[PDB]
DNA sequence: TATAATGGGAGCTGTCACGGATG
């Protein structure tokens, strides 16, 4: 995970960071012989693409 | 080599599709799906075969075969696609025909 | 027309001369 931008306040002997993050979580997919793969290596999907 | 069980699966695939492309394309140009088929299978195998077609209206020469594949080159992106999964269909027609020679083979000796 | 099937199988037993191939 990576912080884009930090946006901080000052209250008391403390500060409070409201962080914008950005970051990836992986999911596995099975893929079985009769399946075949209809998506390059790295390339872009959205909601909906079809990837196998 | 003999093929395992997803390269089969892969070439009887790409054979299905490149015969639907090939009836879409059909479909798009308005010319006959034996004539278009035949200058698919002569561009994927070569100039080292190129004879005329019994049901063929046409004396299937380079000539009028270069004028085909002209016709079909001079298509939009998503009309071109077709004419690509054609090729590639014919393609694995030839290696899914080659892989299974060996079971003819073994069937004959019997008769 | 649809389970899966993926490389054969006999052979069976001269005698000489000649011209060409190879080694």
């Amino acid at each position: 995970v990576r912080a884009a931008q930090v946006e901080a306040e000052e209250e008391g002997e403390t500060v409070y960071l409201t962080l914008f993050l950005e970051w990836t979580e992986p999911k596995d997919y099975r893929v079985q012989p009769h399946m075949n793969v209809v998506v390059p290596e790295g390339a872009r999907v959205e909601a909906g693409d079809k990837i196998v | 080599p003999l093929l395992t069980l997803e390269e089969e699966v892969e070439l009887a695939r790409k054979v299905e599709e490149g015969m639907e492309a090939i009836k879409k394309l059909s479909e798009i140009t308005g010319l006959d799906p034996d004539l278009i088929r035949e200058v698919v299978r002569a561009k994927i195998l070569g100039s080292a075969r190129v004879r005329h077609i019994p049901g063929l209206k046409e004396t299937l020469d380079p000539k009028t075969v270069e004028e085909i594949d002209q016709k079909l080159k001079s298509l939009p992106k998503e009309h071109k696609r077709y004419l690509h999964i054609a090729r590639e269909g014919e393609a694995a027609r030839q290696h899914l025909i080659e892989a299974n020679l060996r079971l003819v083979v073994s069937i004959a000796k019997k008769y």
